[PDB]
């Protein structure tokens, strides 16, 4: 009864048999901009159904020495589908999103994935030199990497020099291959600003980094994928001009 | 009255305002000699 789920959204739906539960973060749903906290006069678009639904993202092999990756969402779906191209011609951005991440394997796999959701999640760089003008910054493509997602060099401190046992401080929820299948975490909107530019800010990060790595037995299935799927929640556009995507 | 030429306001006025205005909302208009963009400078 609370194993089995299903989702709706648009015209994309999702079923799971051995999922656990589901994690609302913080508390709050996804909502419009109320009229006090608005700022901007002009008239926002909402479009629905041909934003809101479910994206699903290029598949991650997960291997026994693998480290774990991130993705940045209002910008993994810059490029992709209707509300990508929403994002390109608009100046201004609000929505929250749905977050589905699924990997199957048997009874007889082991191992345990934490996934979760850090807003303003900044990566760092990675190197002991202490003059500002020197220091290594961490890339455009390590910062934003679009679909593809990137992947940890250093797990343990998040790349962000902080420790990942604290990460159970944000919003997340555990898969493990015993237990469930897959996770499942709904993300209101939150920024200081109630709306902000889509294709330079990212709003959050998701992160599924292996804590317990993955075992199994000679003759069981080696390939085990990772996918993600994500919706776009309650959306809304403003600030037409033409379109930029950088 | 024995002569009678002997015999013989502004504009606005200020409004208390604590906070800056409003906006309400409006949608598309369509007709004719209705032109709030037009002025004379």
């Amino acid at each position: 009864s609370d194993r089995v789920a299903q989702l709706t959204v648009g015209n994309s739906s999702i079923t799971t048999q051995e999922a656990a539960n589901i994690v609302l973060a913080y508390g709050e749903w996804p909502e419009y901009c109320p009229d006090t906290d608005a700022t901007a006069v002009d008239k926002p678009t909402r479009p629905d159904v041909s934003v809101n639904r479910f994206y699903t993202l290029d598949s991650k092999m997960w291997q026994e020495n693998s480290t774990g990756w991130y993705w940045k969402f209002p910008d993994v779906l810059n490029k992709t589908g209707v509300f990508g191209q929403n994002a390109q011609f608009h100046y201004l951005y609000r929505s929250g999103f749905c977050l589905h991440v699924q990997c199957n394997a048997s009874k007889f796999h082991q191992g345990a994935l934490l996934v979760a959701v850090i807003p303003e999640f900044v990566i760092a760089g990675r190197g002991s030199n202490t003059k500002p003008n020197e220091a290594p910054h961490p890339g455009f493509t390590t910062t934003f990497p679009g679909t593809t997602g990137a992947t940890f060099h250093d797990p343990y401190v998040l790349d962000s020099g902080v420790p990942l046992s604290q990460a159970l401080i944000y919003p997340h929820q555990w898969v493990n291959l015993r237990t469930n299948n897959c996770a499942t975490v709904i993300v209101p909107y939150i920024n200081a600003v109630p709306f902000d530019s889509a294709i330079n800010h990212s709003n959050f990060g998701l992160v599924v980094v292996p804590v317990s790595p993955l075992k199994y037995s000679s003759g069981a299935t080696t390939a085990i994928p990772i996918t993600i799927t994500i919706a776009p929640l309650n959306s809304e556009f403003g600030g037409l001009r033409q379109a930029v995507s950088q | 009255d024995p002569v009678e030429d002997i015999i013989h306001r502004a504009i606005s006025g200020a409004t208390n305002v604590e906070s800056a205005a409003d906006t309400t909302p409006s949608s598309h208009r369509l007709e004719t000699g209705r032109v709030p963009a037009l002025q004379a400078a």
